[PDB]
């Protein structure tokens, strides 16, 4: 969803 | 580091380094980042040569220098290098201004 990064 | 988050407020200076490269640049690298909405999205390279104002700079060691990151540079860094060994060093900073989104158009 955001790149790499997912939270 | 590994997806760090970073805070950031419009109109301020935000700094990231790109996990691999030694103090100064190796080889060649490229560098991906993911803002706005979806038609945002840049490649960074190790060489901007262009406006601070309008975007941000890339240092020589190979870092990424920014004047002042906007609402609209909101998104995510992610950064790439290969080293003489073989492997690659992956790099991914989310970061986080301080209006955010809702309703976009």
């Amino acid at each position: 969803d955001e790149f790499k990064a997912d939270e | 580091g590994s997806a760090q988050n970073i805070t950031a407020r419009i109109g301020e200076p935000l700094v990231l380094k790109c996990k691999g490269a030694p103090k100064k640049p190796p080889q060649r690298l490229e560098w991906k980042l993911n803002t706005g909405r979806t038609e945002a999205w840049k490649v960074l390279s190790p060489q901007g040569g262009g406006p601070w104002d309008s975007v941000a700079r890339v240092l020589p060691n190979g870092s990424l220098f920014l004047p002042a990151v906007g609402i609209q540079d909101e998104g995510i860094f992610r950064c790439q290098a290969m080293n003489r060994n073989g492997k690659e060093t992956k790099s991914n900073y989310r970061v986080r201004v301080y209006q955010i989104p809702g309703k976009p158009e």
